[PDB]
RNA sequence: UUUCUAAUUUUUAUAUAUUGAAGUAAUAUGUAUUGAAUUGAAUAUUAAAAAUACAAAUUUAAUUUGUAAUUAAUAAAUCU
RNA sequence: AUUUAAUUUUUGUAUAUAGUUAAAAAUUAAUAU
């Protein structure tokens, strides 16, 4: 017995990659994302400073008792743009405990409102020793 | 040594779905096929040595042959040699002489005038045997009907009550089809059909308007010989000098079979001619009630080596086997 | 023992890539108990061949000893009221949160600090009466809610 | 080749020579059937036709509704599609979204009339 | 012999034509086959053959017997042989 | 809460069924409405697993007492024909 | 259903116990203890083959 | 006019969730994936039983039993009359749950019914399941004609179809009035006659076994060799002679007029009269076997 | 799925599409970048031509880039052509750009001073209208 | 593959006592209760009752016929006893349409109304359109239509391959695929399907060629195990186990092995449908494929789900033969705004929490 | 064990004609009757002195 | 096993069924005796009593009822 | 599908209480001329 485990058919080797300045990709991914900031899910990003910290509310609007409001300090900003991405990873030491969780920021559940004025290159190393220090004694030993 | 990734007994040849189907053969197997009948399971050479290993025989057409329906009859002309020649036997009973007179019709109604006398004469001589009886009654009656003598149907039924005999349930069946066949309107059948109402000698479960109708229609699908609408109108017959599926049946079991080894079937008109102390006669109730299902149900001795080897019952036939015409249809 | 088959198509990758990710804490992994008991969980360790949040606390009921440190300080006589955990029983532990990033089908995905759990007793009525540690959504389930009544908020 | 396989790779182009054969015969019947009578006996009624079986919708021996599909394409159909145009697509069908998540079938008797026949099963 | 005829009644009477070609020409593999490809199974009596006259086969069976079914495969070790 | 099967059989033949409708004390408007409030039961005793075959049944007084009316070797009934 | 070993063996032990033809295998089936005095001859499975029980 | 299926409220409130098809990570039966090889129709399951292949389909010939592919030319006194010779399919277990034809499609009309003419309003009967099998409205017509009446005698619809088949021990009283049993002794007979045959039957329903009224049986001598008569009268008055056929005897007797008697006890309660009661229930109804 | 079908890593081979897919890893897909060294069969890679080491074959990245500058025709052999021309169009990305960060980081690369001396001179004056595809990959026939 | 096997029939008993509807002989002409009865008297056997007027079948089937008259509202779903399906008009368990050729052109994340996240590749559907009608022989339920894509100029198809659809009248296309359809889903060669021919609740099935991995050992083609780490294994690391077992001595086919890995032909069988950008000819699936930017990805239908056919009535039915645009409606008018379409919500719960069931309201959390 | 024995074994006999004689055609192994019984179709022109 | 040839021993031998005999009636030494809580033909043991035929059972806590009433059913006739 | 949950019917049956299913979980899809 045997078996082909290759198929090099026309149809299947043949590619696209060519033809394939006919689509306008990234100015779909544009409008994409531009459909998802209007239905309210996403709220334009322009920074690549002035966003490494911050202070974001978030409101996972889980259904399970009620919608959870953490007080964070993003150090992450994953896109630098209104693009599909987003990704805060905001350090939100909920009330004793140092959660890194990264909110995708394009889903309408798990809404945010982050405010600049404190993106301090000072305060962003003031989160991250605390989560270095909180990282490094929880190993249970 | 434990915990295989793989867990299952997915066997690695047998994958075809059509010759291994994935399907348990606990209910797979109910599709095997043990009364398996359409790829039959009797070839042709034993067609004529399960014929002969019942005693059966095969006689040149004008005596009879198997007909299209593999059932045995006796062509007329060859019917009345035999009345002809054991009319005084000992075993010649009753109902012999009337079935003579049935064979006689599909000419009777062809030759009106040269077999009108054998009619009468196998009805003149039935008298002398046995006394007067309604079967050669409503025999010669119906005979007179396809003859188309109309006045004979009529000079016979007035003589059942003439000799007492209180016209039969059929003597106003022969002569209801007398006067349709014969080019006579309704209202001369009719007027008989209710005459046996009243008798109650018939039965009609309808308003008696409509039963009449469903009388005649089942006489018009009976058309004469010589007409050409209907059933008798039809005159071809299979001529077959022996039936082509030996073991064919007429129930629903191979052991229903239809023709019977001459040594049982004189088994059989014995216990159907003898008191029935085991079965009830006469009723719809059938105490021996059909179960042939639940019967023996597989192959025999007899099922695989063929029938036995009877020598066929034939005649070293010093008459000249002459051949000396073809013959056919009557 | 859920095991997977790192053939390029099954993988567990290391979380960080999409729901069902990886790793379900095999046999022994020293938990660190969060209960208002005895345990004091610098050690609790795990004991069932399986641990995560897709794998569903849910379903499983983890059994899990207790590699006890067994206590901050305690007093009293010889039997007391029984909430003291001996140093080596064995309880059916609720999971609370990971080390890990254990991504959810919303995308968020969240990595604690230290993985936590409550000792439960083998009726799954939690033997602590408050809990000093947060817990992710995994709980919520009737499985162990109605007898893990909230004793605090989720994440 | 092994041996049922050699049985086909032989008798493969028998049986389309034997259909491909029966369809140039079926030809040569439907001539002399159109100056002929009506329709003989003739493995049917002898067009190129299917009978229509009103004998489908069978309760099996376990009493379970067994129903039998018999669809019948028409070949004067089927190129009469590809010749034309088909009618541009009604704006209901295609601006609405299909549902995901077919729900499971509801019994229910008809009307205040409690025909409905399963004959039972409380 | 039934579940095979289920799938092609032909193929339950190709099977055997390979057995009696199969009694003396199993030797070379040309001579195998190229007979088998010489009969024509119809499991009707409709053919294309009318075009070559297929002349009937005058020929009644020989053995009123049944079949006996041998396995293929049985070996005969030891045979009547006046030598014994 | 009988049998979870719950709508297990769903079937009975147009034969060895009786009839169509019924209705519980309401009328729709054909001012003949009267028809059963009637009840939902098993078919006929174990099907056909028991009887396969069943025999042809004449209508009942065409059953009992079957008369003997014959035309040349053919039974003439009312309603049937048969070769005797 | 106790294969009784030899066909001689069987007995109707109850007043509804008889015989019945069970696929060419003379057995014993009876409505009252269905299964308790139920026997069945020694003989082939019911579809056997030529090459798997001979 | 209801809802064939739940809706998600009405799914929701039970406690119950919406069956997915969907990305669930349950099987989402699809036999057939791989197996089927050609164009497979979207009915679910019709090549399941066949082994899950679509493999040969083009032969006609299968491994037939009685009333299936081949068979339609024998006669099997069942199939001869409850299949038309045309529909026979394939095998068992080649079951046609789909069969797709070329060609144009020919739908025969349906059949009408027989001897009733057109535009005749009948009454109508209406059956159903409820009824116990004692009930007189269920072993008859369901749709009464003005055709099918007879009217020679009394009815006020026409007569029952269907008759109850079982057999009778004992000659009860059903719905005869008076069952008179006239011989002629002056005829005679050794051995089994109709003679002794119409005898016993007067010793079997005077028999203390037979819950006959012993005090309503009439035995009659007769003088003019009078064959052996039966004849009995039901409430209406219509006497009836059971046809004493050769060979006959007590339990074809007790059987025949038993038998009649559910007959005859019909024809009274479609002439109109009311019916009584009957204490024996020949036919078992109420009965169940048990051990 | 929902995680990628095939996970975190995985070399799928020379000849394949960049097939995007969410995941953590990162990978050019582009090498726009000047005098570079990123070897390999990727896409955001230059051919990585055989050699020793990574740090040989930056070492012949060196006398193979010096001896082009320095006699504007190299006949080099095999992968090291595909590899080499990229090489010349980044020296003139490193020689139009000017800025004394340019000048070192080919300082840092060229074996010999007198070369990032030449490149920054001729090469503006040279290539000031050329945009990009400085360096011709004529193939000599007898293979070696 | 239990509860996959429908209500199994014997073929020889469907026969007139089970018909669930009045039984019907045909007669060659009508049809007829009753057998026929054949017209050379001979011919009946003996002793079998040749039917003519049946007052139990003709009584049962005159209470059919007139009370589906009488009772219309009851006897509804009857009426496809006389009243057959005609052909086209979309048959629920019968037609198939084609499907169309795809490229895959990128990927995103997309999120319902509830916040589930799906991976969504989105394929383009250049121009597609029915370059060949095909068949074989003629024959039944072996028809298939050949769906062209991605215009192309001449030249870079072979001359031997451009010279078919210059034949044909279409304009040259890159890449063309066969399906499957059954004859009432025709259309004219030269029809240039739209990617609304899908929609946004469908599933479709998708096939492609997953992308090439070069010649990969055995720990990687299948999942082996093998090889501790530092403890002993002079040379195996990755090599298999024993491969035949001893003394088969024929490695039974079969064996899994090192091997080519995965440049196959692949495909996902109930694929649903996440969105349409009919100005853009985008289809969004939230699902991630394993092939490189520009594989051409067909998409047919998924046939039956579960057990219940796709395109029923509560479910939504097709645009027949294929979705034809309305005369009025063009494209190069609207925005990416108006092209938009979008699916139901596919999961019923957000999935990050449970179903409503097992998460547990304040109620039962004061348990009390 | 040996080989099998794959030569050509002759074929079995015809039918021979029906009797129509009544000269006992029948017998077999009897001293009048050659064994064979063919009288086919153009013997009569077979004829022998 | 000189070579051409002729020939009498052949992977062809016979396989156990017809018949779920199931209607035909109040009784009567007698519920023997013994052992037995009880036992009446069917607990236990005991079994050659009688007369006007029906004691090796099912059934019941015991009985009565109720099943049951010593019968046609010739594979032999080899098949070659 | 063989590391079992929560529904829902815990009523049928009787000293405790069943049975189709569904969600979730064990996370992955496969075509030689
Ligand atoms: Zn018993």
């Amino acid at each position: 017995g045997y078996t082909r485990e290759r198929t090099n058919r026309h149809f299947f080797v043949s590619r696209a990659n060519a033809f394939f300045s006919r689509l306008p990709i990234s100015r779909i991914q544009r409008a994409l994302a531009m459909e998802a900031i209007k239905k309210g899910s996403m709220k334009p990003w322009k920074h690549t400073k002035e966003q490494i910290i911050g202070s974001p509310i978030t409101c996972n609007f889980e259904y399970n008792p009620r919608p959870v409001r953490l007080i964070g300090t993003v150090m992450d900003a994953h896109t630098e743009e209104t693009s599909i991405k987003g990704g805060l990873k905001v350090y939100a030491r909920s009330e004793e405990a140092n959660m890194m969780l990264w909110i995708p920021a394009g889903n309408p559940k798990l809404k945010y409102e982050v405010t600049a004025a404190k993106g301090s290159f000072e305060h962003y190393l003031d989160e991250r020793s605390k989560w270095d220090e909180a990282w490094l004694t929880g190993r249970a030993r | 040594k434990g915990w295989t990734h793989n867990p299952g007994h997915t066997r690695r040849g047998g994958k075809n779905l059509a010759w291994r189907p994935k399907i348990s053969d606990a209910k797979l197997s109910q599709f095997v096929p043990l009364a398996l009948v359409h790829p039959r399971r009797h070839p042709n050479n034993w067609q004529e040595r399960q014929f002969n290993a019942l005693g059966y025989t095969k006689w040149p057409k004008d005596i009879g042959f198997y007909n299209a329906g593999d059932n045995f009859e006796v062509t007329p002309e060859a019917a009345w040699r035999l009345y002809v020649h054991a009319r005084d036997e000992p075993y010649w009973g009753k109902l012999h002489c009337e079935k003579t007179i049935i064979t006689l019709l599909p000419v009777v109604e062809k030759a009106p005038k040269e077999n009108m006398e054998r009619v009468l004469d196998v009805f003149r001589h039935y008298l002398k045997r046995y006394g007067a009886d309604h079967y050669i009654y409503n025999a010669v009656m119906q005979a007179a009907a396809f003859a188309k003598n109309y006045e004979q149907a009529e000079q016979l039924f007035k003589e059942m009550e003439t000799l007492g005999l209180e016209p039969n349930a059929q003597s106003y069946v022969n002569m209801m089809l007398a006067a349709k066949l014969c080019g006579l309107p309704p209202e001369k059948s009719e007027a008989y059909f209710k005459r046996a109402v009243k008798d109650g000698a018939m039965q009609s479960v309808m308003r008696m308007d409509t039963e009449f109708r469903m009388w005649m229609d089942q006489l018009d699908r009976l058309g004469s010989f010589t007409a050409s609408s209907g059933y008798l109108s039809v005159n071809e017959e299979g001529a077959k000098p022996m039936p082509r599926d030996m073991w064919a049946i007429w129930g629903w079991h191979r052991s229903e079979s239809k023709f019977i080894s001459r040594r049982d079937l004189i088994m059989q008109q014995v216990r159907a001619r003898v008191h029935s102390g085991k079965e009830l006669v006469g009723t719809v109730y059938t105490k021996t009630r059909r179960q042939p299902w639940a019967k023996f149900n597989g192959m025999l001795r007899h099922d695989y080596n063929g029938p036995s080897y009877r020598a066929p019952t034939i005649f070293p036939d010093a008459p000249e086997y002459t051949n000396e015409a073809g013959h056919k249809a009557f | 023992i859920i095991r997977r088959k790192g053939s390029y198509r099954s993988r567990w990758g290391n979380g960080t890539e999409g729901y069902g990710a990886g790793v379900p804490l095999s046999d022994q992994v020293k938990l660190h108990c969060v209960d208002n008991t005895n345990c004091k969980h610098v050690r609790l360790i795990a004991k069932a061949t399986a641990e995560r949040f897709a794998h569903c606390r849910v379903f499983p009921a983890v059994a899990h000893r207790v590699s006890v440190q067994r206590f901050k300080g305690r007093g009293g006589g010889g039997e007391v009221s029984r909430h003291r955990v001996k140093p080596g029983n064995i309880y059916w532990v609720c999971l609370f949160t990971r080390r890990q990033t254990n991504t959810r089908m919303s995308g968020l995905q969240t990595n604690f600090d230290r993985n936590t759990c409550i000792i439960m007793n083998d009726q799954r009525v939690p033997l602590g009466t408050r809990v000093m540690y947060c817990a992710g959504r995994h709980v919520n389930h009737k499985y162990h809610l109605k007898a893990v009544v909230l004793a605090n908020f989720f994440v | 080749d092994s041996f049922k396989e050699h049985y086909h790779r032989v008798h493969l182009p028998r049986r389309l020579a034997l259909q491909r054969y029966i369809k140039r015969e079926e030809a040569r019947l439907s001539r002399h059937k159109g100056k002929a009578v009506a329709a003989a006996a003739a493995a049917g009624v002898q067009p190129g036709e299917v009978a229509y079986k009103y004998n489908r919708w069978w309760v099996s021996n376990d009493h379970e509704f067994v129903h039998q599909f018999a669809f019948v394409e028409d070949p004067d159909v089927t190129r009469e599609k590809r010749n034309t145009l088909p009618l541009v697509t009604k704006e209901n069908i295609w601006k609405e979204p299909q549902q995901t998540f077919f729900l499971p079938f509801a019994p229910f008797v008809r009307v205040v009339d409690y025909a409905k026949d399963p004959d039972t099963k409380f | 012999l039934s579940e095979m005829y289920e799938r092609d009644p032909c193929m339950v009477m190709w099977w055997y034509l390979k057995d009696e070609v199969n009694r003396h020409f199993v030797r070379k593999l040309k001579t195998r086959t190229a007979p088998l490809e010489k009969a024509w199974l119809y499991e009707d009596s409709v053919h294309p053959h009318a075009e070559k006259n297929p002349r009937p086969l005058v020929w009644t069976d020989t053995a009123t017997m049944g079949w006996r079914y041998k396995d293929p495969t049985f070996q005969r070790r030891w045979s009547p042989n006046q030598f014994m | 809460v009988r049998t979870e099967d719950f709508f297990s059989k769903e079937a009975v033949s147009h034969a060895r069924r009786v009839s169509w409708a019924p209705h519980t004390t309401e009328k729709k408007v054909g001012a003949f409405a009267k028809l059963s409030r009637s009840n939902f039961n098993d078919p006929l005793p174990v099907s056909f697993q028991s009887e396969p075959y069943f025999e042809e049944e004449i209508e009942a007084y065409r059953a009992h007492h079957r008369p003997d009316v014959y035309v040349y070797k053919y039974n003439v009934s009312p309603t049937h024909l048969s070769l005797r | 259903h106790p294969g009784l070993v030899p066909r001689d063996k069987l007995k109707l032990h109850c007043e509804f116990c008889r015989f019945h033809w069970v696929q060419d295998t003379l057995v014993v089936r009876c409505a009252a203890h269905p299964k308790e005095h139920n026997q069945r001859e020694i003989w082939l499975e019911p579809t056997w083959t030529w090459g798997k029980q001979q | 006019a209801p809802a064939s299926h739940y809706t998600f409220a009405n799914l929701k409130k039970l406690g119950l969730c919406a069956p997915q098809v969907a990305l669930s990570r349950q099987p989402r039966l699809r036999p057939h994936v791989g197996h089927l090889n050609g164009l497979v129709y979207p009915l679910p399951y019709y090549a399941m039983w066949r082994g899950n292949h679509d493999k040969y389909t083009y032969n006609q010939a299968t491994p037939a039993r009685w009333g299936e592919g081949n068979t339609n030319t024998m006669y099997h006194q069942h199939y001869a009359h409850a299949k038309c010779p045309t529909d026979y399919g394939r095998g068992g277990r080649e079951f046609q749950f789909l069969s797709v034809k070329r060609g144009k499609l020919k739908r025969k009309p349906l059949p009408t019914v027989q001897y009733v003419d057109p535009n005749s309003k009948p009454q109508w009967v209406f059956k159903s399941w409820h009824n116990p099998l004692s009930a007189p409205s269920m072993w008859e017509r369901e749709v009464q004609y003005p055709e099918h009446t007879p009217a020679h005698t009394g009815a006020k619809r026409p007569l029952a179809v269907v008759a109850p088949k079982t057999s009778h021990k004992h000659l009860f009283l059903m719905h005869m009035e008076k069952v008179t049993v006239t011989v002629s002794p002056l005829l005679f007979g050794y051995g089994h006659t109709l003679q002794k045959a119409a005898l016993d039957f007067y010793r079997r329903g005077l028999s203390a076994r037979s819950p006959f009224p012993s005090d309503k049986m009439f035995l009659y001598y007769s003088i003019d060799h009078i064959t052996p008569k039966i004849e009995v009268t039901w409430l209406d008055g219509s006497v009836y002679v059971p046809p004493l056929i050769e060979g006959v005897k007590a339990q074809d007797l007790i059987q025949m007029v038993m038998e009649q008697a559910w007959l005859a006890a019909d024809r009274m309660s479609a002439e109109g009269r009311v019916l009584n009661p009957i204490a024996i229930d020949d036919y078992k109804w109420e009965q169940l076997i048990a051990f | 799925g929902r995680p990628p079908p095939v996970m975190g890593h995985a070399k799928r081979m020379r000849f394949a599409g960049v097939d995007d897919n969410p995941s953590v890893t990162h990978k050019p897909w582009d090498t726009s970048e000047p005098l570079m060294a990123d070897y390999g069969w990727e896409r955001g890679k230059l051919p990585k031509f055989r050699a020793r080491s990574p740090f040989h074959r930056q070492q012949i990245a060196r006398r193979m880039v010096t001896e082009l500058i320095r006699k504007d025709y190299v006949i080099v052999g095999g992968a090291r052509a595909p590899a080499l021309r990229i090489l010349a169009d980044h020296v003139v990305e490193l020689a139009k750009a000017g800025d004394t960060d340019s000048r070192q980081q080919l300082a840092y690369f060229l074996h010999d001073p007198l070369m990032v001396d030449k490149a920054f001179d001729e090469y503006p004056r040279r290539f000031r209208d050329m945009n990009a595809k400085y360096a011709m990959m004529t193939r000599l026939k007898g293979r070696r | 593959w239990y509860r996959c096997y429908p209500s199994l029939m014997e073929e020889k008993d469907r026969d007139m006592y089970h018909c669930y509807y009045p039984y019907l002989f045909d007669h060659g002409d009508k049809m007829s209760l009753y057998p026929k009865i054949p017209d050379n008297p001979r011919e009946w056997q003996v002793e079998q009752l040749q039917t003519t007027y049946d007052a139990i079948r003709e009584d049962k089937y005159d209470a059919f016929v007139r009370l589906r008259a009488k009772f219309p509202e009851l006897y509804q779903d009857t009426y496809a006893w006389d009243n057959p399906p005609p052909f086209g008009e979309f048959n629920m368990f019968y037609s198939v349409r084609f499907g169309m050729i795809g490229v895959k052109a990128f990927t995103c994340k997309d999120y319902d109304d509830l916040g589930n996240q799906f991976d969504c590749t989105a394929f383009w559907f250049p121009d597609n359109q029915i370059v060949k009608h095909s068949t074989r022989n003629g024959d039944v339920g072996t028809d298939k239509v050949y769906v062209g894509a991605m215009n192309v100029p001449v030249e870079f198809h072979k001359p031997h391959v451009a010279a078919f659809y210059k034949a044909a009248g279409v304009p040259v296309k890159h890449v063309s695929a066969g399906f499957p359809v059954t004859p009432d889903a025709y259309a004219p060669v030269g029809t240039k399907l739209d990617v609304r021919h899908f929609k946004p609740g469908q599933e479709v099935t998708i096939t492609f060629q997953n992308t090439d991995y070069g010649y990969q050992g055995v720990m990687f083609r299948h999942g082996f195990d093998g090889g501790y780490v530092w403890l002993g294994d002079s040379k195996w690391q990755r090599r298999p186990g024993c491969m035949g077992a001893e003394g088969q001595k024929r490695i039974y086919p079969g064996h899994r092995m090192a091997g080519q890995t995965g440049a196959s032909a692949e495909t996902y069988d109930g694929v649903p449908v996440w969105r349409i950008d009919y100005k853009n000819s985008l289809i969004y699936l939230p699902t991630l494929i394993d092939a490189d930017v520009g594989t051409y990805v067909k998409f047919r239908d998924t046939i039956n789900t579960k057990g219940y056919t796709l395109w029923n009535e509560h479910r939504g039915t097709p645009p027949f033969p294929t979705f034809i645009p309305s005369e009025e409606e063009d494209l190069s008018k609207l925005a990416t705004d108006e092209g938009q379409l979008t699916s139901p919500p596919l999961y019923m719960y957000f999935r990050d929490e449970f179903a409503a069931a097992q998460l547990v309201t304040q109620a039962d959390v004061e348990d009390a | 064990s040996s080989k099998k024995d794959r030569t050509f074994k002759v074929m079995p006999v015809p039918p021979p004609p029906p009797a129509t004689t009544a000269v006992e055609q029948r017998d077999d192994f009897a001293d009048n009757r050659g064994l064979s019984a063919t009288t086919r179709t153009l013997s009569p022109t077979f004829r022998m002195f």
